[PDB]
């Protein structure tokens, strides 16, 4: 019963570029409420960067409106973050999340030369 | 076939009719053709897909009906939607959900009192303005708001014999956001029909009157069922 | 007259691990009076990690002691630093410096996988 989410993508980019990350899940993603994509920094909590409903509306916070993007894919159960345009704050360690409690392994994501 | 096609995206319209008369369609025909070997047809055009999407989350007696018939006829089980569970949550999952709502401004204090699911699920407005420091109204409105939102998409089966949740559902879906307060008081569907409206309002901290008329008579019809 | 820094070394390790940086300069580094190694982050302003003087007396600041170690090298004129045990946050654009005014033009250090 207990949903296993696994993460995809990650590495190392340059400043400007693209990304995209894959969260894969055991079940069906449309049963599921609403999923959510985290993001930790080192030295620092965690912080939310999207979520998506069952429904399909999407909120994103203010500092990172416009150079990402959520969508979920019904073909394979597989919940996609896309990254247009990258900063070099924006080097963390991604995490998906299910409905709030289950959790993902992580990602390392980081932007130099 | 080809023709089939046709009627697998008719389904996404906004109004009623259209997808009642397409689920009336496909599920007679998938009666038609289920006694006969030929069922891989609904296989190979996907529309098992788009059933077994629509069903979940879905507040329509006639449609959601109609393709629970559709799905069982073919031998398939009917998805159920995959709910949290709120009132088994500590501290962590509060926290994270403040970082999901937006509210993330607060979870310094709502770490410092400790609150979680179950006290998470009980919050009025004056431990809100008092303690936990959300002084303006507007805000206040907002955070109830998100509350609402929650409580009624919510996973009560650890702690809801009688199925409360589903007899509050069948009436108005914005209703079964109230299931929490009827079970930690006490209640159950049994000896439901004989509360007052006076211990509705504090008690099961239903605040609406038009919520309180309405769950009054309908549950005071159902009087002496057993 | 004006002296030239040239610097070398950088690039990318992993969390844990050492770097060398050399600076080269014009002329004999016994001349002059004080050289150093300044850090600037992304996001912040700069700050000092080492400094030597023309007696090789050397200061170092409380963040990186035991971490870091300064030298002169008199044989090819060359100013070396080396950075033994290394964390996350120490990446940022690393300066050589000569005995105030005079600066180089950096290198990126970076640390991840």
């Amino acid at each position: 019963m207990a949903v296993q989410l696994v993460e995809s993508g990650g590495g190392l980019v340059q400043p400007g570029g693209s990304l995209r990350l894959s969260c894969a899940a055991s079940v069906s993603i449309s049963r599921i409420y609403v999923m959510a994509w985290y993001r930790q920094a080192p030295g620092k909590q965690r912080e939310v960067v999207a979520v998506i409903r069952y429904d399909g509306t999407t909120n994103y916070p203010d500092s990172v409106k416009g150079r990402f993007t959520i969508s979920r894919d019904n073909a394979k159960n597989t919940v996609y973050l896309q990254m247009n345009s990258l900063k070099p704050e924006d080097t963390a360690v991604y995490y998906c999340n299910a409905n709030v409690e289950t959790w993902g392994q992580g990602t390392q994501v980081t932007v130099s030369s | 076939p080809d023709d089939l096609q046709r009627l697998v995206p008719l389904l996404d319209s906004n109004r009623l009719e259209a997808q009642c008369i397409g689920a009336f369609y496909l599920c007679a025909e998938a009666a038609i053709k289920s006694l006969q070997g030929k069922t891989k047809v609904f296989s190979d055009i996907g529309a098992i897909q788009s059933l077994k999407r629509l069903v979940s989350y879905s507040t329509n007696g006639t449609k959601s009906a109609l393709a629970k018939r559709a799905l069982r006829l073919l031998g398939e089980e009917v998805p159920r939607p995959i709910l949290p569970s709120v009132p088994s949550w500590k501290e962590a999952e509060v926290q994270t959900w403040l970082q999901q709502i937006g509210f993330s401004k607060y979870c310094e204090s709502f770490r410092e009192q400790q609150v979680d699911g179950d006290l998470l699920l009980r919050l009025t407005e004056e431990e809100l303005q008092t303690d936990l420091g959300m002084k303006s109204g507007i805000t206040r409105k907002r955070f109830f708001r998100e509350l609402t939102e929650l409580k009624t998409f919510a996973n009560y089966s650890t702690c809801d014999r009688s199925n409360l949740a589903d007899w509050l559902g069948s009436l108005d879906p914005r209703f079964r956001q109230y299931t929490y307060g009827l079970v930690s008081c006490g209640l159950d569907r049994s000896l439901l029909h004989r509360v007052s409206e006076q211990q509705l309002l504090e008690d099961c901290g239903i605040h609406l009157g038009v919520h309180r008329a309405r769950i009054l008579t309908a549950a005071r019809e159902m009087l002496h069922s057993p």
